[PDB]
């Protein structure tokens, strides 16, 4: 694509890379381990744009956060299952764990965390009985992404086309 | 109460390492 974004196409590269990252994330894990796998290959499944220079980042980004995610990922779902969130306070409650995380400041591996455990807890309320919280939790990033500065820090950063510029690139 | 506070201590882990990883 071409250089510099604004916030505006910022929200919608993050909403897809969000869903394609997570996707590859988890994609890969089906093999090893099956820890909040997706609802199976079918049309269910997460229908993402790869056709896009986007489809590149989610990839790049679960490399570079590949090892750290599982790494920290068996616990987080340990003390996440500690949690048990709600339909209701879905928001109040992710709101404050990513505040929290990105309280100490904003990096290119904090982004990619984000959407590494945003998946677990989305897909925990989803597999719980909670059908449809996909859509909910990608909602509630965008809208806090856009709210906490987030997309602006990602655009200084040059946009998600900058993850190809990244480590594994 | 002590999973509001330890849910966020816990991220103090995935943030950082991995800017400095790529």
């Amino acid at each position: 694509a071409l250089p510099s974004a604004s916030e505006e196409q910022v929200a919608q590269d993050t909403e897809e890379v969000f869903r394609s990252y997570v996707f590859y994330r988890h994609q890969q894990e089906q093999e090893a381990e099956g820890v909040a796998a997706p609802a199976d290959p079918e049309m269910v499944t997460l229908p993402l744009q790869p056709s896009s220079t986007m489809g590149q980042v989610g990839r790049q980004l679960a490399i570079i956060g590949d090892d750290i995610n599982r790494r920290y990922d068996s616990e987080f779902q340990t003390m996440l299952q500690h949690l048990q969130p709600t339909a209701e306070n879905a928001y109040e409650y992710f709101t404050k764990i990513a505040t929290s995380l990105f309280e100490s400041g904003i990096n290119w591996g904090r982004v990619v965390a984000l959407l590494g455990f945003g998946y677990r807890l989305a897909l925990h309320v989803y597999q719980h009985g909670l059908t449809g919280f996909l859509g909910q939790v990608t909602r509630f990033v965008v809208d806090f992404m856009l709210h906490h500065c987030i997309a602006r820090w990602i655009a200084q950063r040059g946009g998600w086309v900058a993850a190809l510029n990244l480590g594994n690139g | 109460e002590d999973i509001i506070r330890n849910i966020a201590r816990h991220l103090a882990l995935v943030g950082d390492l991995l800017d400095r990883s790529i």
